């Protein structure tokens, strides 16, 4: 079972990352939506 | 050229889907006269509807269905299963000892005559298809009305 | 590079990663063996298959879910058609627009909803089962693909009898294809929109399965049907003909061909096809070797000819790919211009959106597979080429006069650029000195195109005449005095042909002869030349042989390929503007109660398509305003993703006007930078190559150039149609 | 129906019948027009019991249409 | 410790060379391979068995619905303390797992039972899923009728 | 709450007490659905009824059916099972 491993270990990588830092961010943006700046 | 094979083979082409037809030769045969036998053990004296929905009763056709016909494809992929009294030391193609009792009696052939009650028994059964369908009548109305007015 | 070995080997530089996509599916690069390639390409088919697949699977289910189609069934003249739907994030909500039916989604031009109306279709069920069945196909392409490559794979011979896969692919999938479409059409298609057309709502429609079972609800309209025992087998068939029907011409109420013709087509396309089925020799006697025939025919110039093509065409894919590019792109270019000048679907020429895109759409697709034809050609030449084993003889001469063909078409060229734009240019001039008697105009001296004035004079008096059981004209355009309106909006009218016409059919003239000019050298001269007498040592796909001899920059004919498509852009992309204005000034339009019509710039096509400056001002300039001025309504997309080209497209010069060895020295000082900071990475970064450069260069350039379009004309006709 | 319906639906059987005469040849044993027509024409001939009624519906098509 | 006779899943045959029924429950199963590696399995096998751990009390819950045909202050606090006890308990359990014949038996038995829970406790919400209803009647009460 | 009135009696007692026997107390000592066994003494009723009968046999009479060789010879019956023409 090494194998799947690696095998999700490529440039896929960088899909899986950004596919994360997407959700991420448009999450952040869904509770704070319209943010033109850091007010605290 | 259908017959000639020449395979690895996914199969298409070796022995086996003959295999198949040897077995159907059977189920043709219990299946044809074990439905008619509801159709004329009435004679004397489309949804349709028995008990619950009879998907309930398939899970249960195709239960014990599956922990039978299941097995049987093991001793052909490989003689053995042992689990459970149990014994088929039988070849591959037929496994009469064990489920027949007290008989073994097999290869005058009967077996070229029940592959050939086989095959008929096929078209008989395959009779009942296209028969009942096309038509809307079963296959037992129109075959008494063509014997009635033939030309 | 996983396919091979020595190239999967280890990573040096960035280079090897671009190679590894570039040579992905070179599969005569990586073995030697035609039956491991030809294997390979036949499992590839089948991965393809259930990728398109599984895309009609999400055409339907969109359809059912994410769509309108039912609120646009009632009330198809002022609902717009929209399938699938934005959800609310980051302020995209505004491209959800009014498009009726009480729905909010982006309005859409693929067609769909038209296609579907013709199936029969009618409720969201209808559509989720077609889904589902779509998936399920998916399901079986992919796996079929597996099972054919690993666990049982044909043999060589198996693909090489082309003369039973001939039979089967014009007799098994386009006569019974055609046959059981044939069925469907007047069991369901025809019943089910003979209601729609009486205005019986879809949901008071019955389920198309009872038009099939009792003949009693399918024979009170088409009477034909009533007799159970059918004309067919009295085979007098002349009772059939109230379901079918010779009519032609476009039903005044749907906009459509009529069903009634479709079918009959359908009917004769099978049996057509099932029989030229009947053709090549195969097992059981009855036949044709092609290898035969092709033999027999020679001739006084041609010598021996085509002896031998037979083993070019079973032992050469590229051979074959070309062909088979080089016609279903040309198929897919006529079917542009057969769907348009006689409309197929209820409610499609009325549907000016959709109609405009798919006319584009298969221009382009039609236009590029062309192109790909010239590069498979070119690569036989280099690679699968050999006299000593597979002579022709038709391939040589060619050869052998090859630069004889090369120089008159190089000639045709020059006198059709002249002959076309120069024109133009006389026009533009004369205007702006301020004599328009001078220019070439109907207005002062007119050139005009008689000839195809005359094609289209006896097209409309053939009804009658030289076509009796035609009751009406094929299309529209070739009517005469007809006129049908769908809506207030025009299905069709007769098309006029003017000294603006004759100008702008001899600029394809000329964009077509150039484009095959490039191409065609390219494959001719791909193994020699005068200049480079070993170019086919150097393969199909390599950047030049120096600077020597002057220069030798793009001699490859891969090179040729990059330079024939930006031609071929240049081509399409002034076909698709002939279409928009001339459909759009003489065509489309609303019309009144008293039988007035208005289009939509109002016949300005005649007297200012002659000039550049207005084809630049009162074209684009002019219907540039809708793409220009879409921000804050629901063609946001298209007025960004306008700019987003535009941008995509000036992002290609910067490969197109340079080369890689400015990169290379300017990637050094940034390796410096990153080796002070321990930040330098073991793959050494290169620059792209010489010829990657060039691809990198014209897919952006043609994204760029083509997408920038796309939301022109999604914005144009969106807007007012 | 009746003898009319076993008249049309025999002649939809001698549609058949007429391209049989096309190639009907003969020549048996001699001279050759056989041997010809089992030659070229004829790699047998139910198959053309089967090209007739195949062609032979088209050939009473379109001889009212011709 | 290796023995081709073990009661396999489907007979005749199945045999993965990393199973081999040196391990507890044997039963040869694993198409997939999803542990191939021994860093793989030896994973596996303690998240196979924390699990029915926790399944059998799990189903110890389903005990206590037949015995009679949640806080002082939800959730919240009830978790913390939870996250913060069961965590140091899970903790060290963790860095354990990086640092007589008759037991064999025990441990084989305790698997399949083990196995049980999860399918039953499994089982019991796929089915109240979608269909509002409990299952604490239902072994006699749906055995009335199909 | 749980307990309140057998919870609600086993609730399923609500929408289905299965079949109880409808005229209930009088000649009940048979079956559910009542093609009543009814008492017990005279004929059980719910045709049922017929019960073989004679000729002209009542089922419920439009004109059709199929029904039995009686009399004396009968069978095929033209009315049904028998050849058409
Ligand atoms: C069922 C699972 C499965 C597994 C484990 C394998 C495993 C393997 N395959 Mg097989 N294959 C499969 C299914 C599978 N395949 C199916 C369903 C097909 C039919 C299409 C094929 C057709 C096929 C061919 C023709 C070949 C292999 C080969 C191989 C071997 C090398 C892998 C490789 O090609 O490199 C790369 C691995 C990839 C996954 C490449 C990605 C390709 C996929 C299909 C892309 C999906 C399309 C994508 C959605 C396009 C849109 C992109 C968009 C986002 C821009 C490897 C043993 C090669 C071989 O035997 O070596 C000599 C080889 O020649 N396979
Ligand atoms: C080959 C194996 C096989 C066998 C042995 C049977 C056997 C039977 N089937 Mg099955 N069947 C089979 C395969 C088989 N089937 C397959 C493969 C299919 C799928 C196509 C079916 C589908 C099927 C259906 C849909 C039905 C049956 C039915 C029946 C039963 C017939 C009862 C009936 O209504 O007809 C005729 C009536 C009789 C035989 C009753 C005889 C009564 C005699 C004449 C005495 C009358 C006196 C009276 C009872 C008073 C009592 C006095 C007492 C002392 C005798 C019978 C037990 C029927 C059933 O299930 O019954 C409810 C039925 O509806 N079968
Ligand atoms: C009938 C369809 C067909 C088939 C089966 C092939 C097959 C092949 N081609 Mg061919 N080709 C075709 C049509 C076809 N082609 C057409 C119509 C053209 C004209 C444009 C070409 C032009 C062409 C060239 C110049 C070459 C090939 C080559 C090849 C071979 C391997 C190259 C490869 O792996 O791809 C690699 C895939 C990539 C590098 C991906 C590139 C990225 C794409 C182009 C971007 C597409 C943009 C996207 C659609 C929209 C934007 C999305 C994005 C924003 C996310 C392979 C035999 C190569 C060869 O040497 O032959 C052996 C070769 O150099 N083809
Ligand atoms: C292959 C062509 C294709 C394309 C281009 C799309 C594109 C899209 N789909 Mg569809 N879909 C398809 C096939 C396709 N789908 C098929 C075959 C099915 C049947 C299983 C579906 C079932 C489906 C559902 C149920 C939904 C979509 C949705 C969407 C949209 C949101 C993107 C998304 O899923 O979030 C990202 C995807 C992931 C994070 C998983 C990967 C997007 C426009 C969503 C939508 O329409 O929004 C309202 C939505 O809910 N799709
Ligand atoms: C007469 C029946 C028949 C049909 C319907 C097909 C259909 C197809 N063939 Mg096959 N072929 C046939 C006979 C047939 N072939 C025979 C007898 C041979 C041996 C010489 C071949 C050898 C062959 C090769 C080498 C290839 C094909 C390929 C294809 C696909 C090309 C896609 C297309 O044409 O558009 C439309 C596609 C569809 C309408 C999908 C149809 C759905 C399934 C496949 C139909 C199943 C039939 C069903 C029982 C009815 C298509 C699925 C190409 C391919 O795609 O590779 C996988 C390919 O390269 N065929
Ligand atoms: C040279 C140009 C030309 C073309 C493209 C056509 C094309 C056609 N003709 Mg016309 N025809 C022509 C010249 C032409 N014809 C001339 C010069 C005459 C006078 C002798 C006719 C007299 C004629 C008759 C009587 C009929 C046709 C018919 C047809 C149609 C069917 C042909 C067929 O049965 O099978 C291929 C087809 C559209 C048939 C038709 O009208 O279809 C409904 C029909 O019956 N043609
Ligand atoms: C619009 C076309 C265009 C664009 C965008 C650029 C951009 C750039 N040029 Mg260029 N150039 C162009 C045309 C263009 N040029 C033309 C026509 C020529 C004449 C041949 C040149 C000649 C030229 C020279 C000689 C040089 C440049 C250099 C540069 C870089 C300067 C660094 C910078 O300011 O910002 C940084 C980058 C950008 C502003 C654009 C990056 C693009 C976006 C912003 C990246 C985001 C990607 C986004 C996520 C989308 C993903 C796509 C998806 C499919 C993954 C920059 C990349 C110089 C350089 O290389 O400096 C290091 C330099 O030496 N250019
Ligand atoms: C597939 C089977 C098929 C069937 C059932 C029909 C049936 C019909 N045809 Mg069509 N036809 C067919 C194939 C078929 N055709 C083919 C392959 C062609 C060649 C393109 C034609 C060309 C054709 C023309 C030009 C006309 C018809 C017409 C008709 C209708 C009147 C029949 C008549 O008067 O004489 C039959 C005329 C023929 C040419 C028969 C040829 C068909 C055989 C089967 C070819 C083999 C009738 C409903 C007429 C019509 O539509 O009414 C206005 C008419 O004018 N047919
Ligand atoms: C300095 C900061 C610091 C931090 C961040 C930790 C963190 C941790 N310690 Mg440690 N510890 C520390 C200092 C620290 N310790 C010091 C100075 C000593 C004395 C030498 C110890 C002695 C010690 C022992 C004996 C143990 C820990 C354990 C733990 C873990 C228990 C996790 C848990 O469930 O609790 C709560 C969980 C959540 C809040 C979630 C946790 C990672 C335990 C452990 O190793 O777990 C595996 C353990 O037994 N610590
Ligand atoms: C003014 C309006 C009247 C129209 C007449 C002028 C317009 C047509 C142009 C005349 C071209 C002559 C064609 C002769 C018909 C013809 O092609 O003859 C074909 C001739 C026949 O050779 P064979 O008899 O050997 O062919 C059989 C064997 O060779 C093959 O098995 O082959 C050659 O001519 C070889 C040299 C090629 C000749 C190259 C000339 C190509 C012309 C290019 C223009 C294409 C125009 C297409 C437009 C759609």
């Amino acid at each position: 079972r090494d194998l799947k491993t690696y095998l999700s270990v490529a440039p896929v990588a960088s899909t899986l990352w950004f596919a994360a830092l997407a959700g991420l961010l448009i999450e952040i943006n869904r509770l704070f939506p319209d943010a033109l700046t850091f007010p605290f | 050229g259908l017959s000639d094979p020449e395979g690895t083979g996914g199969f298409i082409e070796p022995r086996w889907l003959a295999y198949g037809e040897v077995i159907n030769g059977r189920f043709a045969m219990l299946g044809a006269v074990g439905a008619i036998a509801p159709e004329y053990l009435g004679k004397v004296g489309g949804t349709y509807n028995y008990w619950a929905d009879n998907y309930t009763l398939f899970v249960l056709e195709m239960a014990l269905m599956g922990f039978a016909e299941h097995r049987r494809f093991q001793d052909w992929a490989k003689p053995g299963s042992m689990g459970k009294g149990n014994p088929a030391y039988p070849g591959g193609p037929f496994f009469n000892p064990l489920g027949f009792g007290k008989d073994e009696k097999s290869l005058k052939e009967l077996k070229l005559k029940e592959v050939k009650n086989g095959r008929l028994a096929m078209l008989a059964i395959l009779g009942y298809f296209i028969q009942g369908l096309v038509t809307g009548v079963g296959p037992y109305q129109n075959l008494l009305d063509h014997v009635a007015d033939p030309v | 590079g996983h396919f091979s070995r020595t190239i999967a080997k280890g990573p040096d530089t960035t280079t090897w990663i671009w190679n590894l996509h570039a040579d992905a599916h070179d599969f005569d690069s990586h073995t030697s063996d035609l039956e491991e390639i030809s294997r390979k390409v036949f499992s590839a088919h089948f991965g393809q298959l259930s990728i398109i697949f599984l895309w009609l699977s999400g055409m339907y289910f969109h359809g059912a879910r994410f769509s309108n189609y039912e609120a646009w069934l009632n009330d198809p003249t002022h609902i717009r058609p929209s399938a699938q739907v934005v959800w609310p994030i980051v302020g995209q909500e505004i491209l959800n627009g009014d498009v009726g039916g009480g729905f909010r989604g982006i309005q859409i031009t693929s067609g769909f909803f038209q296609i579907w109306r013709a199936s029969g279709i009618t409720s969201e069920l209808q559509l989720y089962c077609t889904a589902i069945g779509a998936l399920v196909f998916a399901g079986l392409m992919l796996f079929a693909g597996w099972f054919h490559y690993h666990k049982a794979a044909p043999k060589l011979a198996w693909f090489q009898d082309v003369e039973s896969m001939l039979n089967h692919h014009l007799a098994g999938l386009l006569g019974l294809g055609s046959l059981s479409w044939a069925r469907h059409q007047v069991h369901v298609s025809l019943p089910i929109n003979q209601f729609l057309n009486a205005g019986v709502d879809p949901k008071e429609i019955p389920l198309p399965h009872e038009f099939i079972l009792n003949r009693d609800l399918l024979a009170q309209l088409y009477p034909s049907f009533a007799e159970g025992a059918t004309p067919f087998f009295t085979l007098n068939w002349s009772k059939y003909a109230d379901f079918l029907t010779f009519r032609g011409g476009l039903d005044p109420l749907t906009g459509g061909l009529w069903l009634t013709d479709i079918a009959h087509h359908h009917l004769a396309i099978a049996i057509l096809f099932l029989i030229a089925g009947h053709m090549y020799r195969t097992n059981w006697g009855i036949g044709h070797g092609i290898k035969d025939i092709l033999e027999a025919h020679k001739g006084p110039f041609t010598g021996q000819g085509h002896k031998g093509l037979y083993e070019i065409l079973t032992t050469s894919w590229h051979a074959q790919l070309s062909i088979n590019l080089a016609m279903l792109g040309s198929l897919t270019i006529v079917v542009a211009q057969h769907m348009y000048s006689m409309p197929p679907y209820p409610y499609l020429a009325t549907d000016y959106a959709t109609q405009l895109s798919l006319f584009t759409h298969h221009m382009w697709i039609g236009g590029f597979l062309i192109v790909g034809a010239a590069a498979h050609a070119a690569i036989f030449m280099v690679r699968d080429y050999d006299p000593t084993t597979r002579y022709n003889d038709l391939l040589d001469r060619v050869l052998r006069h090859r630069d004889a063909i090369i120089s008159h078409l190089n000639w045709v060229c020059i006198f059709l650029g002249f002959h076309s734009f120069g024109l133009y240019i006389h026009n533009d001039t004369m205007s702006a000195l301020g004599r328009p008697q001078d220019m070439f105009s109907d207005t002062a001296i007119q050139l005009q195109p008689v000839f195809a004035q005359w094609i289209q004079n006896t097209h409309a008096l053939a009804p009658g005449t030289t076509a009796p059981g035609a009751t009406a004209s094929t299309s529209l355009t070739w009517g005469g005095g007809d006129l049908v309106a769908v809506g207030n909006k025009v299905a069709l009218l007769p098309i006029p042909l003017g000294t603006a016409d004759f100008l702008v059919h001899h600029i394809h003239a000329f964009t077509i002869h150039v484009t095959v000019l490039i191409l065609l050298k390219g494959v001719l001269f791909a193994r020699s030349s005068r200049l480079i007498p070993d170019k086919a040592n150097l393969g199909f796909r390599f950047p030049c042989d120096g600077p020597g001899r002057g220069g030798t920059c793009q001699v490859s004919a891969w090179d040729h390929v990059f330079l024939g498509l930006f031609w071929m852009y240049n081509s399409i992309s002034v076909v698709i503007f002939h279409f928009s204005w001339k459909m759009q000034s003489d065509v489309w339009g609303s019309i009144n109660d008293q039988g007035v019509v208005t289009h939509i710039t109002g016949g300005n096509f005649a007297q200012s398509s002659i000039t550049i400056n207005g084809w630049l001002r009162d074209f684009l300039w002019a219907q540039a305003s809708q793409v220009i001025q879409s921000y804050g309504s629901s063609l946001s997309a298209y007025g960004l993703f306008f700019l987003g080209a535009h941008f995509v497209w000036a992002f290609s010069l910067m490969f197109l006007f340079s080369g890689r060895g400015y990169w290379q020295e300017l990637i050094e000082s940034i390796v410096w930078a990153h080796n002070k900071l321990k930040v330098a990475p073991a793959t050494q970064p290169r620059a792209l190559s010489i010829v990657q450069g060039r691809a990198v260069g014209v897919t952006h350039y043609l994204l760029g150039g083509i997408a920038t379009t796309w939301a022109f004309f999604l914005a144009r006709i969106i807007a007012v149609g | 129906d009746f003898i009319g319906s076993s008249t049309n639906v025999i002649m939809v059987a001698s549609t058949t019948l007429m391209l049989f005469a096309g190639r009907f040849g003969l020549a048996p044993s001699a001279n050759r027009k056989a041997t010809a027509g089992l030659k070229l024409e004829a790699r047998g001939d139910p198959a053309g019991f089967t090209l007739a009624d195949t062609l032979a519906c088209g050939t009473v098509g379109h001889i009212i249409g011709v | 410790v290796a023995e081709p006779d073990r009661p396999l899943w489907f007979p005749g045959s199945t045999p993965p060379p990393w199973l081999d029924g040196s391990l507890p429950g044997d039963f040869g199963f694993d198409p997939l391979g999803l542990g191939s590696d021994p860093e793989s399995l030896r994973w596996n096998v303690q998240a196979e068995l924390v699990h029915s751990r926790w399944a059998m009390l799990g189903a110890a819950g389903i005990f206590i619905p037949e015995f009679l045909t949640e806080y002082f202050t939800d959730t919240t606090t009830l978790f913390i303390v939870e996250l913060v006890f069961i965590g140091w308990a899970e903790g060290r359990r963790w860095a354990d797992i990086l640092n007589p014949q008759k037991l064999k038996e025990l441990r084989t038995k305790e698997i399949k039972n083990g196995r049980l829970a999860m399918l039953a406790v499994m089982g019991a919400w796929f089915q109240h899923i979608y269909t509002g209803t409990g299952p604490i009647d239902n072994l006699f009460a749906h055995l009335a009728d199909p | 709450s749980v307990f309140d009135a057998y919870l609600e009696k086993s609730k399923a007692n609500k929408e289905l007490n299965d079949k109880k026997r409808l005229a209930t107390s009088g000649a009940n000592f048979a079956r559910a659905y009542t093609v009543q066994f009814g008492t017990c003494k005279f004929p059980e009723n719910f045709t049922g009824c017929q019960d073989l009968a004679k000729q002209k046999k009542v089922p419920f009479i439009s004109e059709d059916l199929e029904l039995e060789c009686e009399g004396k010879d009968k069978f095929k019956c033209g009315s049904n099972v028998f050849w058409k023409w």
